[PDB]
Order: structure tokens, then sequence, then C-alpha cells
């Protein structure tokens, strides 16, 4: 490719520079060089060499303009990469974009912590019509989640269930004909059809 | 994620069996598991509202849910990950069932395929990440999670074993394949000794588990290149497994490494290896230890119980090495057998030293209906060496395994052949033959160690005998005297015996003096007035007990054909071979009330064979295109007697009506084709056969055939059948009744 070479060769004296901030733990004159230095692969491999640590904390505070593409890019365990990044902008919209990206992803992540995604996301209030909507369809899941535990019909090794319920959201036609009517959760459905506003009258009735 | 659509990993194989680098770039999906997605709530909710996406999106429809969510509950399986796989094959009914199982199937294959196969670029991309060694024995754990049993746990009340057994048989497979893999990567020679361990470790975690035949494949052969792993980590196993033994309970793991030392002896004759080690210390104190911890039985349990070819080929090395490197071990317990018994001993007792014995049987076992492997044994003049040496060892109790260890040796008729000149030229057949001659007297004049002996003793001249040819002439003359001899004392061996004779016995005219030996021996005793019962009495009193009948059945099946000399039983009674059918009377007749099914076949076959052949045994086209002798004398006369009696038509024919192992099968081509041969010649016997000897008339047997519906019924539906003598046959019936 272009060269190798000079990629293996950079790393090892990147490798050097990590490898001395490391012993310096008069420390800030040191740190606040190498970040106040125009090195886009440096400090890409320094934030790389950060996370390792856990110093992903740390990563909130560098000012350094090559940061803000850093976690951009390697936003898609980079959760905390985006616990990182929605915290990161102080800015409201951008901060919401990505709660809400975070919920609907595809690792897994609870439904409680996707509503917590939702419930900070919508506090930061089209965008916010896609969000409204993911809570309501969240919400039903935990109310059909709720009354699996109490439903006896139920088996607790059908867990998969529950995993499916908090792994993520649902088409709604997929929750109302697989959940609602085979648990027959009548009030389930008959919330899910107000969501979907589904009209007519003889259903519903 | 990886693609979950069969599609691509089929045609990837077929590609192979072409391989095209874009679509193996696709690469990792050959992960195996599926490790991340289980079965997910929140997957659940997404599916339930009937949109869902993939990682475009589709509406899913209440019956595909349903589909769908069987899925998830049958295989623990996220719910989308089910849906790409209703996606992906044609929907029909539980078609993703069959594309989860596909999706797995070849992709085991494909890295089957590689590692196997290829030497090559692609093979070291496979391996390169170093994903898929980590990934193999945990792909293994997966299929072993009891996730089948449980649900069937639950399931008892509603069970459907049809669908279970759909998915045992996939994850067999799979383990099978999984086997493969593993062995390849020994032949790969990944790094070393950690793998070894942590894989002895997770063996260990299955005593009577038959699964770990499957792991048997990849630990010989490993242990066989011992060369490849670097001499410092050998020398850190050795240390290991000594200080190792303690595992009473793991008697695989002994068995292991007791295999593990037969390699290393061959491999520490390296310099630098061998001298560092004492030989006492370092190896025959551990592996006298092992036999003791019951390796030897494990091995032969192996060997008895059962990706053929590498677990054969690489068991069959396992063996040998055993053989060659190993015989100073096989001394120091032979001869420690020898003295441990003492002149009331229960077979635990027996058993115990027995290590040698069960080395024997090992071998029997593990050649059995090998011809491939076995000749390997006789084709040179150390394995020969093996031979020889065991016949030397004089014990009854390891005679005795030797007498049956070589019969397994025998199998081809090629191998028979040797084992013909074994004996009769570099113990003799003779004195077998003497032997058994021995034990006759000692028998008589009386009136378990001696059932055993003899059971071998019979079991190895019988297996030589069948296969071979002119010897059987030769064999004949050292052991039919004696045989016949044995028949006459009572055993338990009897039948045995019968079978032995009848293996000797010749196609040719040579015959007669066979047959002089039964007449003589089922007369002997005999009180026969003018009843017919009492020429029957004569033969149930001698063949008193069902395997003397079954060995009987035997012995006078193979006479029959081209069965006998004229006036037999002259003399002693009123002459001719008739009194024999009246017998099968006996038998033929309870046969029908016999306690067990397998035996009941077991004696009915033979019987139909006779009865077939009998009707064979005239020429019936000369007539219909001294004589009145010999229309006498054959016992085709008899045998239509007999036949035209109600219980010997009727039970010929429920065979016909009851039909379908593949061996009742036979008993039911004999059962419709010696119909058709009665039906054929009927009439020749009322009106040619009859008169001429002379009893009593035909009727009966037409009401039963003509008027027995569902015989005619069963015959029809026979047409159809595929075996060919079946239907051709059963045509033909229809034709000569009507």
């Amino acid at each position: 490719d272009v060269g190798l070479q000079a990629f293996q060769e950079r790393l090892n004296s990147y490798k050097c520079i990590t490898d001395t901030l490391q012993e310096l733990v008069e420390a800030g004159h040191h740190f606040e060089q190498m970040l106040k230095l125009s090195q886009r692969l440096f400090s890409i491999a320094l934030y790389n060499w950060l996370i390792q640590v856990d110093l992903a904390d740390k990563l909130l505070q560098v000012a350094s303009p090559f940061l803000e593409p850093h976690l951009v890019r390697m936003a898609k365990r980079y959760m905390d990469l985006l616990w990182r990044y929605y915290e990161k902008n102080r800015s409201f919209s951008n901060a919401a974009r990505v709660l809400s990206r975070l919920a609907d992803m595809h690792t897994e992540i609870s439904l409680q912590q996707r509503l917590e995604y939702i419930a900070r996301a919508i506090l930061s209030a089209e965008f916010l019509h896609e969000l409204e909507e993911k809570m309501e369809v969240a919400r039903i899941q935990l109310q059909i989640q709720e009354t699996l535990q109490r439903q006896y019909s139920h088996h607790s090794s059908v867990q998969d269930a529950v995993s499916q319920l908090d792994s993520e959201l649902m088409d709604i036609t997929k929750l109302y004909g697989e959940f609602a009517d085979p648990f027959k959760l009548a009030e389930c459905k008959l919330a899910i059809i107000h969501c979907a506003g589904y009209s007519d009258p003889i259903l519903v009735q | 994620s990886a693609a979950s659509l069969w599609g691509p990993y089929k045609d990837i194989w077929h590609k192979v069996g072409l391989l095209d680098k874009i679509l193996k770039k696709h690469k990792p999906d050959f992960i195996s598991l599926f490790k991340n997605p289980p079965k997910n709530v929140q997957q659940h909710e997404k599916v339930q509202k009937a949109s869902t996406e993939g990682v475009g999106t589709r509406l899913l429809p209440e019956q595909l849910i349903k589909e769908a969510f069987i899925l998830s509950d049958l295989f623990d399986i996220g719910e989308l990950a089910a849906v790409e796989l209703l996606l992906a094959g044609e929907h029909q009914q539980l078609v993703a069932v069959l594309l989860y199982w596909d999706g797995k199937r070849c992709i085991a294959n494909s890295l089957k395929a590689l590692i196997q196969s290829r030497r090559p670029e692609l093979a070291s991309m496979t391996t390169r990440f170093t994903g898929l060694t980590y990934k193999v024995l945990t792909l293994v754990s997966q299929i072993d999670v009891n996730n089948e049993f449980e649900k069937l746990q639950r399931e008892r009340g509603l069970g459907s074993e049809k669908h279970r057994k759909e998915v045992s048989d996939l994850i067999k497979e799979c383990r099978q394949s999984l086997a493969e893999s593993l062995f390849a990567w020994a032949c790969q020679s990944p790094l070393g000794k950690e793998d070894t361990l942590l894989l002895i470790g997770h063996l260990e975690r299955v005593s009577l588990d038959a699964v770990n035949l499957a792991l048997l494949m990849a630990l010989l052969y490993c242990f066989d290149i011992s060369f490849i792993e670097q001499k410092q980590y050998i020398a850190t196993i050795h240390s290991r497994l000594q200080d190792s033994q303690l595992w009473k309970l793991p008697g695989l793991q002994a068995t292991v490494r007791l295999a593990w030392a037969l390699a290393l002896r061959g491999i520490s004759q390296l310099p630098d290896v061998t001298a560092l080690a004492e030989f006492t210390e370092a190896d025959e104190a551990m592996a006298e230890l092992a036999i003791a911890d019951n390796v030897f039985l494990f091995l032969m349990e192996s060997v008895v119980v059962s990706q053929e070819e590498f677990y054969i080929r690489r068991v069959h090395n396992l063996i040998t090495d055993f053989l060659a490197l190993m015989p100073m071990k096989v001394k120091q317990l032979r001869n420690r057998a020898d003295e441990d018994a003492r002149m009331m001993g229960n077979e635990p007792p027996i058993s115990l030293r027995r290590d040698l014995e069960h080395l024997m049987l090992l071998i029997g076992e593990l050649y059995k209906k090998n011809p491939e492997l076995a000749l390997e044994y006789w084709c040179p003049t150390v394995l020969s060496k093996f031979v020889r040496q065991m016949g030397d060892l004089l014990p009854p109790t390891i005679y005795i395994p030797y007498l049956k260890m070589l019969q397994g040796l025998a199998n081809g008729p090629q191998c028979a052949h040797y084992c013909f000149s074994l004996l009769k030229v570099n113990v003799s057949w003779e004195h077998f033959f003497h032997s058994l001659m021995l034990y006759h007297e000692h028998l008589r004049k009386d009136l378990q160690k001696e059932q055993d002996g003899l059971i071998a003793f019979l079991q190895l001249t019988s297996t030589i005998i069948t296969w071979s040819e002119n010897a059987r002439l030769a064999l004949c003359e050292t052991p039919v005297v004696v045989i016949l001899g044995l028949l006459q004392c009572s055993i338990p061996l009897k039948a045995e015996l019968l079978k032995t004779l009848a293996a000797f016995g010749k196609s040719p005219e040579i015959a007669a003096s066979l047959w002089q030996s039964l007449e003589y021996t089922i007369l002997q005793t005999v009180r026969i007035p003018s009843g017919i019962e009492v020429e029957l009495n004569e033969i149930e009193s001698r063949c008193e007990e069902y395997p003397l009948t079954r060995a009987f059945c035997q012995l006078i099946s193979t006479l029959v054909e081209s069965s006998f000399p004229s006036n037999l039983g002259a003399g002693l009674r009123p002459p001719g071979f008739d009194p024999y059918l009246q017998f099968l009377r006996d038998s033929v007749f309870r046969f029908r009330t016999r306690a067990r099914a397998a035996e009941k076949w077991e004696v009915a076959e033979v019987v139909l064979e006779v009865f077939y052949k009998l009707l064979r045994d005239y020429e019936p086209q000369l007539e219909d295109f001294g004589e009145e002798i010999i229309a006498y004398k054959p016992p085709g006369f008899s045998l239509m007697y007999h036949l035209l009696n109600e219980p010997m038509l009727e039970l010929a024919l429920s065979l016909l009506e009851e039909g379908v192992k593949k061996h009742l099968e036979k008993a039911v081509q004999h059962c419709l084709a010696l119909l058709n041969l009665t039906l054929q010649k009927e009439n020749l016997f009322m009106d040619l056969l009859r008169e001429s000897q002379l009893v009593c008339p035909l009727e009966q047997l037409l009401q039963g055939i003509n008027p027995k519906a569902d015989n005619v019924v069963n015959i029809a539906r026979y047409l159809y059948h595929g075996n060919p003598e079946l239907a051709f046959e059963s045509a033909k019936i229809l034709c000569c009744i009507s």
C-alpha cells in the first residue's frame, strides 16, 4: 500500500512518546506539549493509548482540534466513546443526536439505559419527531416486559423474549402480532394501536 | 456482523470443490459460533412491531412473526437474526430452522476442507487470526450445552420427537465435522503445549461419554508428531504428566497419557533427549502406573466401541507403535500375570490382572473387518513378531484371546489364507485339534474356564474355514473327526461346534462322511419302534436346547445343498432323509410361539432356506419337457408333503403378510419364492411324484392362499417395491394362483 514501513516505524516512536509520558507520572508542561502539536496519527494514537489506560474520561477534557474527528470516526467498548461523545458535546442538538443513535444502535444495551438515553436526549429538546416516537414504542416494550414477569403462562427459560424486548426497539406490527396477540395482552395491543393511530372502529372495538 | 444467509457459504464451498478470494475475504464469518446474539428481549419488541431492520427493512406479517418467535425459543437465538434466516431461505414450513443449521454446516466443512486439504495463502489467512484456534474448543462446548434435553423434559406431555431428532442429527454431524478440523490443525501444527493441556482438560470435563471418541482423532496423531513441538515443551509435558499420575477417576486421561509415553520412547531416541532421561524413572515406572490405572481397559473400550479415515489410520498408528516400542512392558505384564493367580476366583479377580489379554482384545476389535489394516500383521515375516510372541503365551487365559485375536485378523479371504499358513507352517492346526480332543476326553471321563478356551477355540476354527477354499478340505481331514466327537459330549458349545462343522462341509460327493456322523450321532441313542413320533423323539432328545437346534439347522442346511447319499441310515432304521424333515415340523410348527423376536427370525430363516433348496433339489423340467428309487429318495417329496400341512403353509404365509432388519427382508423373499415354486409344481407333485412313492391330498393349501385375501392384497402391494426378487416373484404368484 502507501508503504506500511513508514507506519510501523512511527508507531515505535509513538510508543516511545507514550512510554515516556507514563514515566512522568510538573506533569502538565509535558502533556500540553504533546497535545499542542500538529499531528492528527500522533493524537489519534495518543487517544487510543488513553482509552487502553481507561484514561478516557481525561479525553473529554482534551481541547485539541484533532479530538473531535477522533471521536467522530471512532463513534461506531465504543459505547464509552459515545457516552463520552454526547457528554462531550456541550451543544444540545449534537448531544441528542448521538444518544438517539445510541438507543437505536444494533450493541446490547438494556432498555432501561436505552430509555435513559432517550430521557437524556429528550431533555436536550424532526429529530424530535423520531425521538418521541421512540420513547413511546420503547415504553410499550417495558410494559410488555413487565407483564411477562407477572404472567404465569410464561417459562423462565423462554428468557429469549425478554432479551428480545430489552435488546431493541421492535416493529409495531411485530410487537402487536408477535407479543400482544399471543400473550393476549389486550391493554398493550390497545395502546399500541393508539400510537399507530389505527382508526378502524371494528377492529378497535 | 455475519451474513446469516446460508447461500453464500454453500456457493463458496462448491467453488472450492474455483476459490474466489473475494468471497473468502468475506472471511470471519467462519467463526463457527453465534456467540454474540442470543435471544434478545429488546429484539422482540422491534420484531413485534412487524417492522424490522437488518444490519433495508421489511414489513413482517403475523405468520412470519410466529415462525421467528419459535426459532428464538428453540435455539435461544436473536430474533432479528432469526428473521434474516427466514428471508434467505424460501419461506415454507420451519425453513429458517434449516438455514440455521445449514449455515453452520458448511462453515464448519469449509474450515475443515481448508485446514485438512490445503497445505497456501488462504490456509494462512484463515489460521492467522489465531480467531479460529481460540474458538475451536468453545464451538464444541456450544454443542454440549443441554438445550435440547431441557425442552424435552418440559415437553414431556405433548412430545415431538421427530423435530428433536432433526436437531440432534445436525448437531452430531457438526461435532463430527469439528473433529476433522481439530485433527487438521494438528497436522497443521500450531505452536505448542499450552493447547494440549487446555485440550486435555477440556476432554476431561467430559468417562462414559461416547463423544470422547471424537477427540481421539486429535490427540494420538498429536502425540505421534511430537517432533514438531518444541524439545523444551516436550520435556515439560513429560514432567507434567508424571506428576499428574493421580487421576484415578480420569481413566481417559490416564490412557491418553499412557499413549504419550508410548510415543515419547520413540522420540526420546534422539541422543539429546534419551541420554538425559533415566529409563526406569522416566518411562517404565509411570507407564506401569498407567496400566495399573486402567489405561488398557480404556484403550480396549475405545476399540470395542469403535472421520473414520483419520480415526482408523491414527489409531492404527498408535496400536502399532504400542507393539513395537512397548514390548518390554508387554513381557513385564505377561510375567506379572502368570505369577499372580494362585492355584475361589471370581470373574473380577480373574479380570484384574487381565490387562495383557485386554490388549489382545483391543487388537481384535480394532482390526476386525479391516482386512486393509489386518494384512500388515501377516504381510512380512514387528507385528509378525508380535503374533509369534503372543502365540507363546501358554496360560489358558491368554491363550484364548490369542485365538480370538487371530480370528479377527483372518477376515479377508486373503488374510484367512495366511492364517491357514500360519498354523500349518511357520502352534499348529493339529495341536489345536489335539487340545480339542483332550478336552473331550476330560469331560466325558469326569461324568467356565474350559468354556472360555473352547469357545475361542471353535470361534477361530470357524472363522478360517468359512473364508478359505481348498484349505477347507485339508482342515476337514484335521478337525472333522475330533469335531464330531466333541459334539457327542454334552456341552452348553454343541451349537457352536455344529456351526464349525458346517463350515467344513464340502459341496462335493465328499460330503457323505459328514452325513454318516450326523445320522449316527441322532439315531445313536434311539428306541425306534414302528411310530413316526419315535423318530422325532430321537432328534428332539439329542437336540435339547435352542443353540443345539440352531447349530443343527445350519449344519443340515449346508449338507442338504446337493445333500446326501442313498439309503441313509441303512440298518439303523428305516432308511431315507425323510425323518429329518419331520423334525423340522417340531421346529417350524413351534416357531411362531418363540418367546425372542431376533431369535425367531434367526431360526426361521435357515429353515426357509433349506425349504427352498429342497424344492430346487429335483429337476421337474425333465418330466415336464432306478427312477422310482431316485424319486423316493429326494427330499422334495417329504418337503411337499409337509408343506401341504396347513401348520406349515400357514407359517410360511404369515411371513408374507407381515413384511418389513434387511435380514428380515431376506426371510420375506424366501417366503415368496417358496410359494411360487410350490404353485408352479404343485401339479407335478400331485400327479407325477406322489404316485411313484405312493400321505394325503392338496386342497387345504388353496383355500388358505386363494380365498386368504390379505395375502393376495399384500402380494399386490409388493409389486411396487423397488427388491426385485420380492416384486418379480410376487407378480408371478398371483399369476399361478389365478
